[PDB]
């Protein structure tokens, strides 16, 4: 009080010195019951994936495709998410969620990169510059390798022009390199382009095919379809908490509700358009939202020249959470005697600490409110 | 309408207070009227604008 | 080209170690890096990987729980915290770099090898 | 072609918010009060889309089976299709081609052109009830609202008020300019079409969040 009045003496009265506000603790998060589960499992657990000549730009849309199973799948070698770091792939997807796959020969996996041509990046598959998406190369020897070599994935080893990035090049005609015409019967300048990967058990890890899949993420004016899942904690109640349901965020106290939504609303507003109710995406229950307690604190003093005692009023607050409202455990041991004690009184104006209630009645001395006054009788009485 | 003079003042105060709270949902030129969206979707050097 | 290792399996009791490598022959912020291991009964088994920028990383199955990686964009150095050593991890570890990252049989340069002996 | 009046019909919930015992004023694409809407009722012409479409129908038999949507309605550009088969609803966005006269003890499938280059599919589950639908397409999304009501009347749109609850949105992400109906032929219908434009309404929410009344702020001076 002395510091806010800028004086070394104070006159009898009631002064307002500061405000206070309860603080959030948990910061919970709730999201829908994801359970949408893209059928990537087969294009992880099939025995014969796409073909480098016939690797379809297969459009798999409208489901959640978790990649955390990829990170902990314990098979990857050259799993690389260009554009966005792989660790931040499941959290945030991108539109144009097109998908690709193949079981490539691993001798040139490092050639499959943005801004890098070569042989596979030339005749088989090229990455566009500034790739936004994931190219994943891993060990798939034990299945795509039969006796004497798994010649199940051929490959175009000859192409007239270097591949446009993201082009599934399929053709039957053979490479042209000379001028003397092939007569259909294979000649000295025919050069059958679709050669065969030798995928033998005799091959090493590099020679054996690394399986590479391509989650390509472009930017077209079409709605996004497939993204990684979202985590979500459990929910707390009757505590000033931070919260973020499926899209909207705030801070407050969540309690049981009595109102009744129609089967298609998500939340609710009031006059002046303040959200005050919500529906939890995983239980279909309506919860009411209440602001965390806040208010002002005032000091009742009988005058410096008379005494040196004070009383404290926390306005319109239930007279129980005062030691948590102000960070009492942070204040000095001399503040701490005014956050609890024997003299604790609940009035229509708030919580009064440091004065004792009395059944008698006198003329008003210091106004507190709603018919309640306080004074000094040698001790502060209310 | 006997106690209109007492009613009017009440109404006036209420509506004025109402007009305050609604004013809390206007851009004034920014990209959004809710503060966390600016704090999240933008960078500190230019979110301050 | 000047790829060097450090450490040494001097564990007087239960303890950990750190592998400090450095690619002091070429640029350090252009080639993605991986650390591999040689058990006396095994080959240059993959352990850990790390991106060009030092962010993209995903450890092998065996070391995704205890063996931490880190590299620096500058300073040319790189570290692997070999925490809570295991006897199977008594191995000749090679820091190495390549265009890509993660269990590549061929890589640009291999390390000089640190023969860490997790003893009992 | 034998027009008729729109006695305050075609009001839908504009969003997913709950409101209790309040009056809320909104601006969106609506069907103006007291308009004349085309009445076909054997009938299947080309009709333009124009920013959204109202659609009512009352029929004892299940003559109306679904709708066709698109821009060119041929092999060139993508289209969209909804059909009911008395047990399931087929929704497709495949690249079909034209049919000069598509239509359907059961003889049907005369609508089919071909189905090259599909890009989405949403098989789902589905005097008579007046059935009312509202179709919009914006921001790459296609939104559908509907309602069903018992009816006792002939040839006329009943008066009174009722709101159109949403039932589906689709991330189709295409463009669209005109459409077709689909009738099943087996040797009595009702087929109304209106249009929407951006007009401002005032809506009333009762104690349970149900829209029970509205006013159009440009029909009258009294409404203003
Ligand atoms: C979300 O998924 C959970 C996982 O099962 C569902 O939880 C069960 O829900 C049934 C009712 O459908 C209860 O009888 C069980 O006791 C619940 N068990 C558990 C472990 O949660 C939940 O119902 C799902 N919610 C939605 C909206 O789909
Ligand atoms: C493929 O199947 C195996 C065993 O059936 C399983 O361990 C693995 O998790 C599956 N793949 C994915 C991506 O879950
Ligand atoms: C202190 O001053 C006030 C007014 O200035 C006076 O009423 C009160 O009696 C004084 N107290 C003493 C102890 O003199
Ligand atoms: C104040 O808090 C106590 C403690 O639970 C509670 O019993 C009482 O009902 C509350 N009263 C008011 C007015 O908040
Ligand atoms: C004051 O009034 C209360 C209320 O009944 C009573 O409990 C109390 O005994 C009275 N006397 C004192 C000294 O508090
Ligand atoms: C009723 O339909 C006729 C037919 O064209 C039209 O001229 C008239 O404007 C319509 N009535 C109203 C109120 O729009
Ligand atoms: C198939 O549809 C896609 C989607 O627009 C388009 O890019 C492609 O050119 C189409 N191909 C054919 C042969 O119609
Ligand atoms: C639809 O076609 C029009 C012109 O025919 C074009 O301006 C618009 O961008 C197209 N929209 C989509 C989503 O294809
Ligand atoms: C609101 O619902 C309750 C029960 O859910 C019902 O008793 C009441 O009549 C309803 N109010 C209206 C206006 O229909």
């Amino acid at each position: 009080t002395k510091c806010t009045l800028k004086s070394f003496t104070v006159e009898k009265g009631i002064y307002q010195t500061s405000n206070f506000r309860v603080q959030p603790t948990e910061s919970i998060v709730r999201f829908p019951n994801i359970t949408n589960l893209c059928p990537f499992g087969e294009v992880f657990n099939a025995t014969r994936f796409a073909s480098v000549y016939a690797w379809n730009r297969k459009r798999i849309s409208n489901c959640v495709a978790d990649y955390s199973v990829l990170y902990n799948s314990a098979s990857f070698s050259t799993f690389k998410c260009y554009g966005v770091s792989p660790t931040k792939l499941n959290d945030l997807c991108f539109t144009n969620v097109y998908a690709d796959s193949f079981v490539i020969r691993g001798d040139e996996v490092r050639q499959i990169a943005p801004g890098q041509t070569g042989k596979i990046a030339d005749y088989n598959y090229k990455l566009p510059d500034d790739f936004t998406g994931c190219v994943i190369a891993w060990n798939s020897n034990n299945l795509d390798s039969k006796v004497g070599g798994n010649y199940n994935y051929l490959y175009r080893l000859f192409r007239k022009s270097n591949l446009k990035p993201f082009e599934r090049d399929i053709s039957t005609e053979i490479y042209q390199a000379g001028s003397t015409p092939c007569n259909g019967v294979e000649g000295f300048n025919c050069y059958f382009p679709l050669q065969s990967y030798g995928f033998q058990p005799t091959n090493g890890v590099g020679y054996q095919p690394y399986r590479v899949v391509v989650l390509s993420f472009e930017l077209l004016h079409a709605p996004a379809t497939v993204c990684g899942p979202k985590k979500s904690t459990n929910l707390v109640k009757n505590k000033c908490v931070n919260f973020n349901f499926n899209g909207l965020t705030g801070t407050g106290v969540l309690t049981e509700s009595n109102k009744k939504f129609l089967p298609f609303q998500q939340f609710g507003r009031d006059i002046a358009d303040t959200t005050d109710a919500v529906r939890d995406p995983q239980t279909l229950e309506i919860l009411d939202i209440t602001p965390c307690s806040f208010g002002g604190v005032s000091v009742i003093t009988p005058g410096t020249n008379t005494s040196n005692q004070v009383a404290v009023l926390y306005q319109d607050v239930n007279c129980t959470e005062v030691p948590v409202a102000i960070h009492a455990d942070q204040l000095t041991p001399t503040w701490r005697v005014y956050s609890t004690g024997s003299n604790v009184f609940q009035t229509r104006a708030g919580c009064l600490i440091g004065a004792e209630h009395v059944n008698n009645s006198y003329e008003c001395d210091i106004p507190i409110g709603a018919g309640i006054c306080a004074s000094y009788q040698t001790s502060i009485i209310a | 309408s006997a106690l209109g003079k007492l009613q009017d003042v009440v109404n006036q105060n209420a509506q004025a207070l109402n007009t305050l709270v609604k004013q809390l949902s206007s851009n004034f030129g920014a990209i959004s009227s809710v503060l966390n969206d600016i704090l999240s979707r933008l960078d500190p050097p230019e979110a301050e604008v | 080209v000047q790829l060097v290792e450090s450490g040494g399996g001097l564990v007087q009791a239960g303890g950990s170690l750190r592998l400090s490598c450095a690619a002091s022959g070429l640029t350090f912020s252009k080639y993605a890096m991986g650390w591999f291991r040689q058990a006396p009964g095994k080959e240059r088994k993959f352990v850990a990987t790390i991106s060009w920028s030092g962010d993209s990383a995903f450890y092998a199955d065996s070391v995704k729980g205890r063996f931490t990686i880190s590299r620096d964009n500058a300073r040319n150095t790189v570290y692997l915290q070999m925490n809570s050593l295991k006897p199977e991890d008594t191995a000749v570890y090679y820091c190495a770099a390549d265009r890509g990252m993660g269990y590549g049989d061929f890589m640009d340069y291999w390390g000089q090898g640190t023969s860490v002996t997790a003893s009992s | 072609p034998a027009y008729t009046n729109s006695f305050t019909r075609g009001v839908y919930y504009p969003d997913k918010v709950f409101r209790s015992s309040v009056l809320h004023s909104t601006q969106d694409l609506f069907l103006p009060f007291f308009s004349n809407v085309t009445w076909f009722h054997f009938d299947n012409p080309v009709l333009p889309f124009n920013d959204g479409v109202y659609f009512a129908s009352t029929e004892k038999s299940n003559i109306i089976r679904g709708w066709i949507f698109g821009t060119t309605l041929d092999s060139k550009t993508q289209s969209l299709l909804i059909v009911n088969n008395a047990t399931n609803v087929v929704i497709k966005v495949c690249e079909f081609q034209f049919c000069n006269d598509p239509f359907l003890m059961e003889s049907e499938f005369r609508v089919y052109s071909s189905a090259n280059n599909c890009t989405f599919e949403y098989v789902s589950q589905p005097f008579k009830n007046l059935r009312e639908f509202v179709f919009k397409n914006i921001d790459g999304y296609f939104k559908i609202y509907s309602k069903h009501t018992p009816i006792n009347l002939v040839r006329d749109l009943p008066q009174g008020f009722s709101a159109l609850e949403p039932l589906v949105d689709l991330p189709i992400g295409i463009n669209i300019t005109r459409f077709q109906t689909l009738l099943a032929l087996h040797r009595a219908a009702a087929y109304y079409v209106g249009y929407l434009q951006p007009r401002t309404f005032l809506l009333k929410y009762n104690e349970n969040g149900t829209i029970t009344d509205a006013v159009d702020c440009a029909l009258d001076p009294l409404s203003e």
